[PDB]
């Protein structure tokens, strides 16, 4: 079950085998974050690392002390020495407490994981905070998404994505305080 | 590219060893194959005049007219680099006094004046030791007039004289390809086409080494085949459109992808109008 | 007769044969050129009639290599095979090692990528250059030229990184002991006793890059 | 008939003709008697013939040192061997008079025509710098009262040239093999004096200083140096394809000088990155080592073949050395000897240092 | 002649403004996509060390993609990770293994049929012509999931600093044909985590190394379009000296033209006046 | 404007001109090093633009039409 | 180098000059489309340097 | 230029000062030179100067010196013509100059 | 091109130092002070090198 003893420090020793003499190793992804998940550490009580990212942001990554995270079975709530968790996230809010006050961030769907070391690490794509979106238009498209179902099977998957987005997003503007 | 209509003087120019004696001699080699095969109302009778040259290269230059048997219609009119400056000056002259024998008597010429260029060095010898002033390069004021004199005779004449024609081919040696100078600028006024020959196209392996943008004939297709009129106007622009794509593609920027389609089908033009020597066809 | 006039002088510098007394006149022909041309006449004249040029570049007397010797373009053909024989072993190398200096220092100046084996030239070249200038108004005898030469086209001298070659210089010329300096110049060239004698000074010479 | 000298770019793209007249063009300093020393070296022992040397306004150290090499060759003989000698020396170096240096390539020519006409055999003559005779009677014209012709020249130096080169001819009777020094001045080949004598020979050698500041030598310009015998019928298809398409590829590469140079080698196709593969090699390759030349440089000389000359340029045209390193071609004799350079180039990047101590340099033994 | 040499001053002095603008273009090219390469650094993290990064993996098919530019003035950057591919492409082969090599960038199909022209299979160009977009990256990721191999090799440069490039390969393991076969060593490294997906931990590691194929993608061809930039500033600067050191010597021998025909003028002149005095 | 000067300069200029064209020759010759570039629009520095834009409006001030003096 | 693209008659369009080439002659419908071809073929000789 | 001169050294060799001498535009003094040697019949020499250009500098900047008694410093403004530094003007002035001053704008 | 607080300290340890020299080049003239206020400053020799 041990085949291949890979690794990037493995790479650099049999590439130089391989390759020419003159070609210095290539970089590897892992020269580049110095956070891992079995590195014991990385909690320090009370609040813990959030790396809440996108695509095309860094929406986070200083310390929180608890994240409600919107999983597929439901909301849940991570504190500092949680279990280890790779949670798919369904369309809803993100809620990034640090104390009293609180940022609530409504994501489209994409994982979130809970690593050994308590670093929590959300990974969504769109992550829209409530205040830029306006409660008109989601029951606009909505009333048409829950019209337009034909037989298109490849529809049948994007209507009902298209459905649950939007009364996860309804239900989620209407709490404010 | 660049036809020659029967009475008309067309320049040969260009820098040294660029194959101007061969685009001349292959006119003389070729008359010989056409005028087994014509009337004889209708043959050229070829005169070469060798200005300045070595007395080696006119005697190579008889032998492959005697093995070809071009001889039988060509005079050789040799002054040499060790005969007088007046020999040198008067031997164009005397070469197409020659040569309008044949005009004047309703038969065809052709004159080939090798170094023309050589010709006003040995009229700069005589004018600066005559002590005539000297103008640009020291050459006399009347030099336009020394050559414009020559090529005026090259004519087709009425057919109340005859018919009689006189083709010349003057031969015009430039410097680094510096059309520019004194003598060049002169006989391209003078004669009707140029056949302009090019160092850097000679070692790409294109020899003829013709420079199709430069070269002009002012006859025009007037007076070229009829079987090629129709067939070498696709060929003179589809090279016109082969120049321009080619000093793009030269640096690697971009492709056009039909750009590329001009630039494929020119370089099988420019392969085609490649010849070996001394095979005239 | 521009030429005329410089030629009938410079063919007066000979060297006699032995029936006329041996005696010998050598010059130095000075030359000016403008913005580095040597293609123009005056210049190449009395290229055409002397035997060698020392070629004095602009950029390296900038740059502070004083003498400011275009190695590549100076020659001296007749005065090859009639030097210095201690020198003649030692420039070979100091040649030839200034020649690979030129050749790789062409290919790449700008930091596109440094192979071990060229940094090993750059920093031999470099090192060659700061030993080959020298200040004004005090010329070196042949002897202690041949030494510092002999400490710089070897080892003796890695360790000081460009800057205090100058420095390590009289440090070696004044630590090595005097009489090996009357040795190279009575025999002319280095013996293979005085090569590992010259060796073993050079190692207890105490280099100012440290 | 070709003369085969064993100069690889001489014997390929300008092979010179073994009655004709031959020009070595050159720039002061570029090396035009170092190769027509070569010359005297490779050919004139195999002629089987007498050489007359004309030294027309060079340097007088040159004249001691060519009549003390051949004395110590056995090609001049003194005492009472003088008739076994086979050349004989002519000389109106540069410390002359200015007529006197007009007229020492006429009493050399003398000397050649006597063994060309009367004794009627194949005569060597090596005229080194035919320009100072053009020279020579351009100090004297303007005291003679002539109005100057173009840059400052006499008005008769077509003809005062021409009346001295169609005496140097092979005639039916014997052979004149003439090898000329052309000096060019300022390095400038339009100038009438240079100009000239372009018309005056079978094979014109032109050496370059471009070519000489990248350490090629000799110093000959492959794409300006042109020989009559380059021809098909002359020298066959073989030798001929070759030369004309080593000038091919570098002509092409000469094209791409000025993209190389502004935006470098990483914005070529790769067919043209080919080119510039293997014209950096070739034109290593035409350099090569000279007897003459060993004296300093230290590297022997190497006399190459014709067939190795053909053959090896044949080979990096059809590609089968594009292995080998640019470096391998430079100074080496023929192909053979680019893979016993190749080889020693790989083995030393591997092996050079591990002489600490046990070796010579004990300090007791 | 003293208009060709004229001609060429001008030739020299307007490539000479093109490659300075060039260089200030990319210029600022280069940094209004490093606000553009940071922000997306930060997803490709989680991913390596829940995956953890593996280069040699014994994989019976592979994908290989050697992202680089459109445009090609860039200075060897596109041939410098074509080097690099070989250099991995030879390295991870120790089987005899299936690989599809795939290009992103119009310069990549010109250089990978050098050397794998019968493994090259599919050529992304056009990428950065507008935009760099997740959803772009997706595509080209769900175009490399139609053939499925066992691991993914994606070859870019790596946007340091604007001087160092260095290059990444960054590999990415298809769910459970290699990905948690390497994880299960005395146990697993994976089964620490506990599952909150609505299928199993094998249906949710196919939704999961998609979307880090998508991520180290987009990353990919972003760090490469800032690193494209960037060398393209190096090379324009080079090309503004090599253009400037051309310039002095071409002036250099205008200046010594045109003295020469100042003097050349004038001797003719004082000569054909000599000759009527 | 670069090579058109006058040695006597501004010390015969129109007051209230000497106020408004001791910018306005300032203005375009920062726009001589920045023009030639302006074929360099899709891609732009945003103060090299200011510059370049500016410089557009002040050549085309100076426009006239001839036997109209001002 | 307008005779060697083949544009005949081979008139250099900015080099050649008029004095019917004012407004008050020619009216302003020709003179504002002489000036403006004009303007169109010397931008276009200033992008021919980038365009190459 | 050398009426400048010669009170200049009346300065130096009688009163016994280090006086300044400002040859406002040595170029046109070698213009100067230039037109008088055209206009005396002498055949003009490279690009076009006087045969006698070093010798008509020569004669005036040798004045400029040092000696016993005092001496002579000259600030004099050299114009480059067709900014050519390798022209003869300038060449030949530039032998004599023994530092420059560049005011830049 | 990359902006100022960009490069190393002591790259711009010297801006800082040349910035100082370049002013300290400037020197206010005794013939100029009857149009410009400031008075003049004859700067001995030993000043100027020790001032630098
Ligand atoms: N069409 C051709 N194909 C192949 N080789 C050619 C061709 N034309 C000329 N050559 C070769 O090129 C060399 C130069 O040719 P040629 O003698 O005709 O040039 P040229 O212009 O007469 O030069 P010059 O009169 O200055 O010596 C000749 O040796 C000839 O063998
Ligand atoms: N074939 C060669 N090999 C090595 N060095 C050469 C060669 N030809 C010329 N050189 C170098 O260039 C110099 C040119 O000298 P020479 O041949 O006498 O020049 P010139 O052409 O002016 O007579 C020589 O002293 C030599 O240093
Ligand atoms: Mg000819
Ligand atoms: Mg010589």
């Amino acid at each position: 079950e041990a085949a291949a003893p890979a690794g990037p420090k493995e790479f650099t020793e049999v590439w130089n085998k391989k390759a020419p003499s003159t070609l210095i190793v290539p970089e590897f992804p892992s020269n580049y974050t110095a956070v891992k998940a079995v590195g014991e550490g990385q909690v320090h009580g009370d609040a813990f690392p959030v790396n809440f990212y996108t695509p095309h942001s860094i929406l986070s990554q200083a310390q929180k002390d608890t994240v409600v995270l919107p999983g597929v079975d439901g909301y849940f709530g991570v504190k500092a020495s949680h279990v280890p968790t790779i949670a798919q996230l369904k369309p809803g809010v993100v809620e990034l407490h640090s104390g009293a006050e609180s940022e609530k961030f409504f994501v489209s769907g994409g994982f979130a994981f809970v690593h050994p070391n308590g670093v929590t690490d959300i990974c969504v794509l769109e992550a829209a905070t409530l205040d830029q979106v306006d409660p008109a238009a989601v029951k606009s498209a909505l009333a048409a998404a829950s019209a337009a179902q034909p037989t298109d099977e490849f529809e049948q998957a994007a209507n009902r994505a298209a459905i649950e987005l939007y009364s996860a997003l309804e239900s989620a503007v209407e709490a404010k305080a | 590219l660049v036809p020659i209509g029967r009475g008309q003087r067309e320049l040969i120019i260009g820098d040294r060893q660029t194959g101007k004696t061969a685009v001349a001699i292959d006119a003389i080699i070729h008359q010989k194959n056409c005028n087994e095969q014509v009337p004889k109302a209708q043959r050229v009778y070829c005169v070469y005049v060798a200005v300045g040259q070595k007395r080696s290269t006119v005697a190579q230059l008889v032998k492959l007219f005697t093995q070809t048997g071009a001889m039988r219609y060509t005079i050789m009119v040799s002054a040499t680099a060790s005969d007088a400056a007046p020999l040198q000056f008067l031997a164009p002259y005397s070469g197409c006094a020659m040569a309008e024998y044949f005009r004047d008597t309703g038969k065809h010429g052709l004159i080939i004046y090798d170094d023309l260029s050589k010709q006003s060095v040995a009229y700069r010898q005589m004018s600066l030791l005559l002590r005539r002033p000297p103008g640009r390069e020291a050459f006399p004021g009347d030099v336009f007039y020394l050559h414009s004199r020559l090529l005026e005779r090259a004519a087709k004449l009425s057919k109340e004289l005859g018919g009689g024609s006189l083709t010349a081919f003057p031969v015009i040696e430039t410097q680094a390809g510096d059309v520019s100078a004194y003598i060049a600028t002169n006989v391209i006024s003078i004669t009707d086409g140029q056949i302009f020959l090019e160092t850097e196209l000679f070692y790409k392996g294109i020899r003829p080494a013709l420079n199709v943008g430069l070269s002009v004939s002012r006859v025009g297709s007037a007076a070229q085949f009829p079987g090629m009129k129709q067939v070498a106007g696709t060929l003179k622009l589809e090279l016109a459109q082969y120049r321009e794509v080619a000093a793009f593609a030269q640096f690697g920027s971009d492709l056009d992808a039909a750009t590329q389609y001009v630039l494929e089908r020119g370089a099988r033009l420019t392969e085609m109008l490649k010849q070996k020597q001394f095979a005239p066809i | 007769d521009v030429f005329y006039l410089h030629s009938r002088l410079l063919e007066r510098a000979a060297k006699l044969s032995k029936e006329l007394g041996g005696g010998s006149l050598t010059a130095f022909p000075v030359i000016e050129t403008q913005a580095g041309d040597v293609s123009a006449y005056i210049a190449t004249n009395v290229i055409s009639i002397t035997d060698g040029q020392i070629f004095l570049e602009t950029e390296l007397f900038y740059k502070g290599i004083r003498p400011a010797l275009n190695v590549g373009l100076s020659v001296s053909r007749v005065g090859s095979a009639a030097q210095f024989p201690g020198m003649k072993q030692v420039a070979g190398t100091l040649k030839l090692e200034l020649a690979q200096y030129r050749e790789v220092a062409a290919f790449a100046q700008f930091g596109s990528d440094l192979d071990a084996a060229t940094q090993y030239v750059l920093e031999r070249g470099a090192r060659l250059t700061e030993m080959l200038k020298q200040k004004q108004f005090a010329p070196i005898p042949i002897e202690r030229q041949t030494v510092a030469v002999y400490a710089a086209t070897k080892g003796f001298l890695d360790k000081v990184r460009v800057q205090d070659i100058v420095a390590a210089e009289e440090a070696v010329i004044s630590q090595v002991n005097p009489a090996v300096f009357k040795i190279l110049k009575a025999n002319g060239k280095i013996t293979p006793a005085l090569d590992a004698h010259l060796k073993a000074e050079l190692r207890k010479v105490k280099l100012p890059g440290a | 008939e070709i003369l085969v000298t064993g100069i690889k770019v001489v014997d390929l793209l300008a092979p010179y003709q073994r009655g004709g007249k031959i020009g070595l063009f050159g720039g002061a300093g570029v090396g035009k008697t170092v190769l027509i020393m070569e010359l005297i070296n490779n050919v004139a022992k195999a002629h089987g013939g007498f050489s007359v040397f004309a030294g027309v306004g060079e340097r007088t150290r040159e004249g001691n040192d060519l009549y003390r090499e051949m004395i110590e060759s056995g090609v001049i003989k003194l005492g009472a061997e003088r008739g076994n000698s086979k050349c004989t020396l002519v000389y109106g170096q540069m410390n002359e008079p200015p007529g006197a240096r007009a007229r020492v390539a006429l009493t050399g020519l003398t000397v050649a025509e006597y063994f060309r006409d009367i004794e009627g055999q194949d005569v060597l003559l090596f005229v080194d710098n035919i320009f100072r005779f053009t020279q020579a009677n351009s100090e004297v014209s303007a005291l003679l009262g002539r109005i100057p012709s173009a840059v400052g020249y006499q008005p008769t130096l077509a003809t005062d040239l021409g009346g001295l080169q169609e005496r140097i001819t092979t005639t039916t009777k014997g052979s004149i093999t003439s090898v000329q020094a052309v000096y060019v001045p300022a390095d400038d080949l339009t100038d009438p004096a240079p100009a000239t004598t372009f018309a005056h020979l079978d094979a014109t050698t032109v050496l370059s200083r471009s070519i000489a500041e990248l350490g090629i030598y000799p110093a000959v310009d492959p794409l300006d140096s042109t020989s009559r015998m380059l021809n098909p019928n002359v020298i066959g298809a073989e030798h001929y394809n070759v030369a004309r398409g080593v000038q091919k590829v570098l002509q092409d590469y000469k094209n791409l000088q000025d993209i190389i140079a502004i935006l470098g080698m990483d914005e070529l196709s790769e067919e043209d990155k080919l080119t510039v593969a293997r014209a950096r090699k070739i034109q290593r390759f035409l350099s090569q080592p000279f007897q003459v030349a060993e004296v300093f440089t230290g590297t022997p000389g190497k006399y190459v073949d014709l067939a190795d000359t053909i053959s090896g340029f044949q080979g990096v045209l059809t590609g089968k050395y594009d292995d080998l390193p640019e470096m391998a071609f430079y100074m080496v004799g023929d192909i053979k000897e680019v893979k016993e350079k190749a080889d020693k180039m790989a083995k030393d990047i591997a092996s050079r240092k591990e002489a600490d101590n046990k070796k010579v340099s004990e300090e007791l033994k | 002649s003293n208009q060709a040499v004229k001609q060429r001053i001008r030739a020299i002095k307007n490539i000479g403004k093109i490659t300075k603008a060039m260089k200030m273009v990319a210029a600022s090219k280069m940094k209004n996509a490093q606000i553009a390469v940071e922000q997306s650094r930060g997803l490709v993290d989680p991913f390596v060390r829940l995956f953890g990064d593996f280069p040699a993996v014994n994989s019976n098919k592979s994908v290989v993609v050697a992202v680089t530019s459109d445009k090609g003035l860039c200075g060897g950057l596109n041939s410098n990770i074509t080097k690099y591919t070989r250099a991995t492409l030879a390295t991870t082969e120790s089987e005899g293994k299936d690989v599809v090599v795939v290009s992103i960038g119009d310069k990549g199909r010109s250089q990978l049929t050098r050397i794998e022209s019968q493994r090259y299979q599919l050529a992304i160009a056009d990428t950065y012509k507008v935009r760099v977009t997740f959803g772009q990256a997706s595509l080209i990721v769900e175009e490399l999931i139609k053939h499925n191999p066992q691991s993914y090799q994606i070859l870019f440069n790596k946007f340091r600093s604007a001087i160092s490039f260095k290059p990444t390969v960054a590999t990415i393991l298809s769910p459970d044909l290699l990905e948690k076969q390497l994880e299960d060593v005395t146990g697993n490294s994976l089964d620490a985590y506990d599952i909150e997906a609505s299928h199993e931990r094998s249906d949710v590691l196919r939704d999961l190394t998609e979307f880090h194929l998508g991520v180290t993608l987009y990353n990919a061809m972003l760090e490469n379009n800032c690193s494209e930039h960037a060398s393209r500033m190096s090379a324009m600067e080079n090309s503004t000296k090599s253009a400037g050191e051309m310039l002095g010597k071409l002036t250099l021998d205008y200046n010594r033209k045109r003295q020469a025909t100042i003097t050349t003028e004038l001797i003719e002149i004082i000569a054909g006046a000599s000759a009527l005095m």
